[PDB]
RNA sequence: GAAACUGCGAAUGGCUCAUUAAAUCAGUUAUCGUUUAUUUGAUAGUUCCUUACAUGGUAUAACUGUGGUAAUUCUAGA
């Protein structure tokens, strides 16, 4: 229970964790009268003059002395490129908060001026930034976290096309901050790199997805990298207020293919499933429908391989996600189910069938319930009793309005001698509940 | 429970208020300088009485006493800035020999009449209080303004007025609108 | 396609020109040139040609004019911005054409071309006053007759190369365009003795 | 009255605050604290009437509750805290330290102060005593109790105190020929070397002081405050260095 | 003929309340009394802050006219504006809302009545309701 | 976040000069003759010592309900 009903006073306390949990990153979600984009004699010089007025600290005053003698114009910046940057990096490594605000703003704007020539300072700029952020962990300051990650967002935004072309080196740089063992570091770094992921086109995106799945199998033992990748991709898809967009459906297609390859890790398939879970909980069905089309399309493309259990994993996630309120057509889902069954020609099958029995539509179950229980009776033969106990625990009255007793009797007639102890355990469970009197009523071989 | 602002009486009736010589004196002063009040003449005579009393006491004190030097130099420079005491008379004896005609000549309506923005002293008074005359940038409409020397060079008509500047007054432009409509009919 | 990249491109061409001029001078330096082109902005004298001048051979040329009693001259010289990088002059048909504007007691304003430092000032265009611009009220604030009617006395050319403004004993102050010498605006001084003596 | 007063009229206030006599009836009664009532500067007077960093008492509350003001190393949030004489008031966002010290005209004086000088603070050892469990301490002129002093520290002797540890760095004896600041009385703000302590018994010991233009005056031992040796003030004096002129 | 000319003096960067405080001299010849809305727009354009950050108050036209001297404040963000401004000035500039309350006498009289009621009141209300119901 | 318990404040402020002629008061002293909420700075390992400290016990308010009375910032029983 976070602070929900605001009070009448004006100055709340707002502890540090509350401020971080309130904090987000996107300055394009934000907006104001941006001074550096507003006045244009030189971006660095405009921001420098505003901060010379605003800030009165010893460290920024010394920096102001040096570089105020150096820069007054754009060829002066373009010539003394190295001196300015090394002085900036010197004071950021001096690590003083009162001066840490304007130097971060100036680093962003200095890159904006020095655009496609910044790519030689860019690496150790990022290094000093992440060292600053770990120092900020040591001295808790939501201000410092907000400034530093806004500087990273600005650098990504200003050098979009080049880092997009070279995406795998950027995440190779940010993995010490993406897989960091703090929830907010992984959250913010994932949001920034998520903006770049949204900006990237399809081919470099495919390369990046393949590389990051390989890196996740490398960090099999790590779970916080998994969580960081999850929050990264889900924000790249969800980025708007209620509607994921066309870049999100393209991202979903790329992730679907490169996860349904026979080389991708099943942990990465679980990551794809959790991404789909977050998206299904977030977005509405009108904005969701083309993503559903893409998913059904890619299922029909690659349904026939050694990836059938993998398809089953993603499909169980789909049918579970929230309810039928996000699912367009259980008829198409039924076609997929029969396709997967005919291709299979176990436990996940029982889970899928139980989730379909509980969550799907009765108007489709009226014509699929025969084939469903026949698929269960054929394929998951030993598992059918476990499936039936799970179904009765999830929703008993649905199968009871349907034909649970008859299919149970047919299963008993077909097979009783292999798992009679399992039969006894099932009946031993179903005695105590007063809601299974038809199961108390059923007949025997 | 506030602190009291201080007020002060600016004039003072003389000892014998009815005396033929002083009545004709004030008639001469009022008609010559365009005044309106024994109140105004007593205002100036009270200021001059205070000044000459201070100067007399600084005379009676010892020469090169620091009290005399300090207060006498301050009094002399204030009078010189007013313009009543000239440059070459920078002494407490001439401060003793000043008079009401000097002060009423440093007033503003006398300066406007003397510089020639007005035909008479009463015309000068009317101009000032109709807000036509500025001293530098500031519109003054007080006929007892006591200019200094630099200000005395700076007196001129005001940029708001119809006389040294913008659009004519309501009488002129109403007459012009009337003549325009009468030529239209 | 981005304005920051356009500024960077103009600055890079400027730096190419600086390195080439440093090489031709050689047949430190670039840093000093940049510090100079900024150091115009600080208020200290820096331009130090006090002894490089050769006055003993300074070539002189009188040019006699037609009207009588030139009163003032102001010459417009186009320079280059350092913040943006286009030029000082407005049009593209000028490209740094040194102009001069002269005003004369004959109520005549005249623009000469002086772009060449060997030939004489060539009279490009002119505009003359006269007595048809005398105000009909003569006693009012309105003095906005489009010409000059008595004794123009000072000229000044705007640095953007669009306007040149002239003022004289007629207590007006007229801003003329720089091409057709057409009077775009006329501001009375609104004073009976407000004669305009010198502009800057 | 049947108890302690809580209000101060405007004209009742100490004169050296330079409080103008029309902006109200009450002046910030300085809360009980280290310094006495008639020689203390509340933080509202300092921040508003002197630095002009605030326009209202509500802005002084905003500053202090934002926790910017530190008085002798520690954060204060009471707007009428009695910041007295020889004080260190650091504003961090403005990067300034202020030694509060008197001027020649008898008023308090902002003194801009660097970090290495703000790190310490003088204090006039005024009561040396033996406390419980047999430990000795000194009581300086701002209530600061410092256990375990040097054995040579006596009454009326200056002690330079390290602030961030509350400890005694060193001390300056009271002999003739030291540099003496005068704090109360007619001559307050006149820095002069002490010539002779005229000492009476049961009365008040007067002190004959002679300053750099070799002018001589007399004050009391209560108003005398030792700064340092001849020509070596331990603190940085304000402009004019405490010399009364004509 | 007319061009409002704004100049600022005594620009004190006050980083404690995150603002810049100055003194605005307005010259408006052949005109009167430029609006605080217009001054806030123009000061926002000058100082590159937002109009919601800029605040001005206390203007005074001189005798004769043509000049009015005042005061201004420019916060470093609209967030700092909403944090440090007074509520009456936020009401002026339209940021906050003018809350609706009863007059001083009405509030004090309701205070005195509720001061005379002890407890919540509802058991007493049931008691006197059935009492008058007898 | 109402109510009520708890803590603090209500001893300041505002008004008036009735009384009082070494009394109040003004200037000057003393407390080596006493109390002091608050503010500020310091301050308290006591290890053991014969038969729960991962933390003892009672109540009462507000509240639910039953009432009295012409009536009050009245209150009773449970």
């Amino acid at each position: 229970q976070r602070q929900t009903t605001k009070s009448s006073k004006r100055y709340r306390y707002s502890s540090f964790k509350a401020r971080i949990d309130d904090l987000k990153i996107e300055p394009a979600r934000n907006l104001e009268k941006r001074v550096h984009d507003y006045v244009e004699s030189s971006h660095f010089l405009a921001s420098f003059d505003q901060w010379k007025e605003i800030n009165l600290s010893a460290k920024f005053t010394e920096f102001a002395a040096e570089i105020e003698h150096d820069v007054q114009t754009l060829p002066q910046i373009l010539y003394h490129d190295k001196k300015i940057f090394n002085s900036l990096v010197s004071f950021i490594n001096f690590h003083d908060e009162f001066s840490l605000q304007p130097l971060l703003d100036l680093l962003a704007q200095f890159c904006h001026d020095l655009g496609p020539d910044f790519l030689k300072f860019y690496e150790e700029a990022i290094k000093t930034l992440i060292n600053l952020l770990d120092a900020a962990i040591e001295f808790e300051s939501s201000n410092v976290f907000e400034w530093g990650f806004n500087c990273l967002a600005y650098i990504f935004k200003y050098l979009s096309k080049f880092l997009v072309k070279k995406l795998v080196l950027t995440c190779d740089l940010l993995i010490p901050l993406l897989s960091h063992s703090k929830e907010y570091l992984s959250r913010f770094s994932a949001e920034a790199l998520s903006f770049l992921v949204r900006k990237c086109p399809v081919s470099n995106l495919r390369e990046f997805v393949r590389s990051v799945f390989e890196k996740l199998e490398g960090d099999d033992e790590q779970t916080n990298l998994y969580e960081g990748l999850l929050i990264l991709f889900t924000e790249s898809m969800t980025s708007t207020q209620e509607t994921l967009h066309s870049k999100a459906k393209a991202i979903m297609s790329v992730l679907l293919h490169e996860a349904l390859t026979k080389s991708s890790p099943e942990r990465s398939v679980s990551l794809l499933s959790d991404i789909w879970m977050n998206i299904s909980k977030y977005a509405s069905i009108e904005s969701l429908l083309p993503v559903y089309e893409v998913m059904y399309q890619d299922f029909n493309d690659s349904l026939d391989a050694t990836n059938i259990d993998r398809i089953l994993k993603v499909l169980t996630t789909i049918v579970f996600s929230e309810s039928g309120r996000k699912i367009p057509d259980w008829n198409k889902i039924t076609i997929l189910i029969e396709r997967i069954m005919s291709q299979s020609e176990q436990d996940k099958v029982a889970f899928l069938f139980a989730l379909f029995i509980r969550n799907s539509d009765v108007k489709t179950l009226t014509l699929f319930h025969q084939k469903l229980f026949n698929y269960a009776l054929t394929n998951i033969s030993d598992c059918f009793l476990e499936f039936f106990q799970f179904a009765l625990r999830l929703s008993y009255e649905r199968v009871f309005s349907f034909n649970g007793l008859k299919f149970l009797q047919l299963f008993l007639k077909k097979n009783w001698q292999s798992q009679g102890k399992k039969i006894a355990l099932f009946f031993l469970e179903v005695d105590d509940k007063p809601e299974l009197q038809k199961v108390r009523e059923v007949n025997f071989p | 429970p506030r602190a009291p602002r201080t007020y002060s009486k600016t004039y003072s009736t003389p000892k014998r208020p009815y005396e033929s010589s002083r009545l004709d004196a004030e008639l001469k002063l009022a008609g010559e300088f365009g005044l309106k009040n024994k109140k105004e003449i007593y205002r100036i005579s009270f200021q001059l009485s205070k000044i000459r009393r201070a100067a007399r006491d600084l005379l009676t004190r010892d020469e090169k006493d620091p009290k005399r030097l300090f207060e006498g130099n301050a009094l002399i420079r204030r009078l010189v800035r007013v313009g009543v005491l000239s440059e070459d008379k920078k002494k407490l004896d001439y401060v003793l020999a000043l008079k009401v005609e000097d002060f009423l000549e440093r007033r503003l309506q006398t300066q406007v009449y003397k510089l020639g923005l007005a035909k008479s002293v009463h015309h000068a008074r009317v101009l000032i209080t109709q807000r036509h005359i500025a001293v530098g940038k500031q519109i003054v409409n007080i006929p007892s303004f006591m200019v200094r020397l630099d200000s005395e060079k700076h007196i001129d008509f005001a940029p708001t007025s119809p006389f040294g500047g913008a659009r004519p007054g309501r009488v002129a432009r109403r007459n012009a609108a009337r003549k325009a409509e009468a030529s239209g009919e | 396609e981005n304005p920051a990249d356009k500024r960077r491109r103009l600055a890079k061409q400027y730096l190419e020109n600086l390195k080439s001029e440093a090489n031709d001078i050689l047949t430190d330096i670039i840093a000093s040139r940049l510090k100079e082109d900024v150091a115009e902005q600080q208020g200290r004298v820096f331009r130090y040609f006090g002894d490089k001048l050769l006055i003993s051979e300074a070539k002189q040329s009188f040019t006699r004019v037609g009207e009588n009693n030139l009163t003032c001259i102001s010459c417009f010289q186009p320079v280059l911005n350092k913040y943006t990088f286009e030029e000082s002059s407005n049009g593209d048909k000028n490209k740094g054409r040194l102009f001069a504007y002269t005003v004369s007691k004959d109520l005549q304003l005249t623009k000469y071309d002086i772009t060449d430092f060997s030939k004489r000032p060539k009279k490009l265009k002119y505009a003359k006053g006269g007595a048809k611009y005398i105000p009909t009220s003569k006693h009012e604030y309105e003095n906005t007759t489009e010409g000059h009617y008595d004794e123009i006395l000072t000229v000044a050319a705007s640095p953007d190369g669009k306007y040149v403004v002239t003022g004289g004993r007629d207590r007006k102050l007229i801003v003329w365009s720089t091409e057709s010498l057409s009077p775009v605006k006329v501001i009375p001084t609104k004073d009976r003795r407000g004669e305009v003596l010198s502009l800057a | 009255a049947r108890g302690p007063k809580k209000h101060l009229k405007r004209l009742a206030a100490p004169h050296h605050w330079l409080l103008d006599k029309l902006s109200g009836c009450y002046a910030p009664r300085p809360s009980a604290g280290p310094h006495k009532l008639r020689e203390s500067l509340p933080l509202i007077v300092f921040l508003r009437n002197r630095l002009k960093y605030a326009l209202n008492g509500r802005e002084v509350k905003a500053i202090l509750m934002q926790r910017h003001v530190k008085v002798d190393g520690k954060v204060r949030t009471d707007t009428t805290y009695p910041a007295g004489f020889m004080d260190v008031i650091t504003l961090d966002a403005t990067n300034e330290n202020f030694r509060l010290v008197y001027d020649v005209k008898g008023r308090f004086a902002v003194h801009r102060i660097t970090d290495e000088e703000a790190s310490y603070k003088l204090g006039k050892v005024k009561k040396v005593q033996l406390g419980k469990k047999g430990v000795p301490y000194v009581v300086t002129h701002d209530g600061r109790t410092i256990r375990y002093p040097d054995p040579n520290i006596k009454v009326n002797d200056t002690v330079k105190i390290d602030l961030a540890s509350g400890k005694i760095t060193d001390f300056i004896k009271f002999d003739a020929g030291k540099l003496v600041y005068v704090t109360g009385g007619r001559n307050l703000g006149r820095i002069g070397t002490i010539v002779h302590k005229e000492r009476h018994d049961g009365g008040f010991d007067l002190v004959h002081i002679k300053d750099s233009l070799d002018n001589t005056f007399v004050t009391r031992l209560n108003n005398v405050f030792v700064i340092g040796e001849q020509g070596k003030p331990y603190i940085s004096l304000p402009k004019g260095k405490g010399i009364k002129l004509s | 003929s007319d061009a409002v000319t704004i100049r600022t003096r005594k620009v004190i960067s006050n980083p404690l309340l995150a603002r810049k405080q100055f003194v605005v001299d307005v010259l408006h010849p052949n005109r009167a009394n430029v609006s605080k809305d217009e001054l806030r727009e123009k000061l926002a354009e000058v100082y590159k802050a937002e109009k919601d950050a800029v605040s001005v108050f206390g203007f005074r036209t001189q005798f004769g006219g043509g000049k009015s001297v005042g005061f201004g404040l420019v916060y470093n963000s609209v967030a700092e504006a909403k944090k440090f401004e007074p509520t009456y000035r936020l009401v002026r500039y339209g940021l906050a809302e003018k809350v609706e309350k009863a007059s001083r006498q009405q509030r004090k009289q309701k205070k005195n009545r509720d001061k005379k009621i002890f407890g919540t009141g509802k058991r007493l209300a049931k008691k006197v309701a059935r009492r008058n119901a007898d």
